């Protein structure tokens, strides 16, 4: 559970936001990338193992599990590459409401830049400080903290 | 531009 | 000190390597990019501040600590942004072993690597798995669990 | 290319 996270692909003025979730405190990373490539995605999964300990990814669709360069980054950075099937079917509704909840805070701040992607890391400031009361900012280290000692 | 990422 | 970070930029192949490190711990995070401008410096400080409780950045330089695109990120993400006057001379020397030995890393990996920024990423994963034990990651994560205790 | 990053 500590090292667990769901990757999430959405779209907003034609291009694409990529997120990870980390599933037990709800904190993601995100970018804007112009479209969903498996050497994008590698990327983005070599830059979260990196930043924090990723034991195991879940795939946000069936291209970024098959893709052989998703797979290599995974292997280099030592995650798990699993599919995303919601066994649990509460984990669709968590994605939907949270890519809802991120557009709504992109649209509150998206007068104050330029560039979406200045309006997605605001976003993610805002989702990830945000007390709901501990904020997921506080929970993952927390729970990465008690995982440790 | 007024914007955070472009002040002008 | 759990919220104390400091900017440090250094250059490799012709392009700049921007880093963050959590001075309490020696954890960073880094990117590629061409040249070091107030805009991409502000962006960096605001992904860096949506992703770990940054209190206060020293800056790397002058021109980084005048810039008021700097300064509008930092007030928008609530960080202070400080100098980087080395008045504890063991500052200097810590960045300068930190840069080296980032750039060992980098060319440990580099033949792995078409573009220069996978290899900044590879390295920051290694820099920050690395125990000397615990590792930074790790130490990063202790501190600020125990700060939010 | 034989690379992490480009497997061709
Ligand atoms: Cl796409
Ligand atoms: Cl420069």
């Amino acid at each position: 559970s500590p090292g667990i996270w769901q990757l999430d692909c959405t779209h907003l003025e034609g291009k694409v936001i990529l997120v990870a979730v980390h599933v037990a405190s709800g904190y993601i990373e995100a970018e804007v990338i112009p479209a969903e490539t498996g050497q994008e995605t590698a990327y983005f999964l070599l830059k979260l193992a990196g930043r924090w300990p990723v034991k195991t990814v879940h795939t946000d669709n069936g291209s970024n599990f098959t893709s052989t360069t998703v797979k290599a980054a995974c292997w280099w950075a030592g995650i798990k590459q699993e599919d995303g099937i919601p066994y649990n079917p509460q984990s669709q509704g968590v994605i939907e409401s949270m890519n809802k909840e991120l557009k709504k805070i992109i649209g509150q701040v998206r007068d104050q830049a330029e560039h979406l992607k200045t309006a997605v890391q605001m976003a993610v400031f805002i989702h990830n400080h945000k007390r709901k009361g501990y904020s997921a900012g506080e929970r993952i280290v927390d729970i990465i903290a008690t995982d440790i000692q | 531009a007024d914007k955070i990422d472009n002040l002008d």
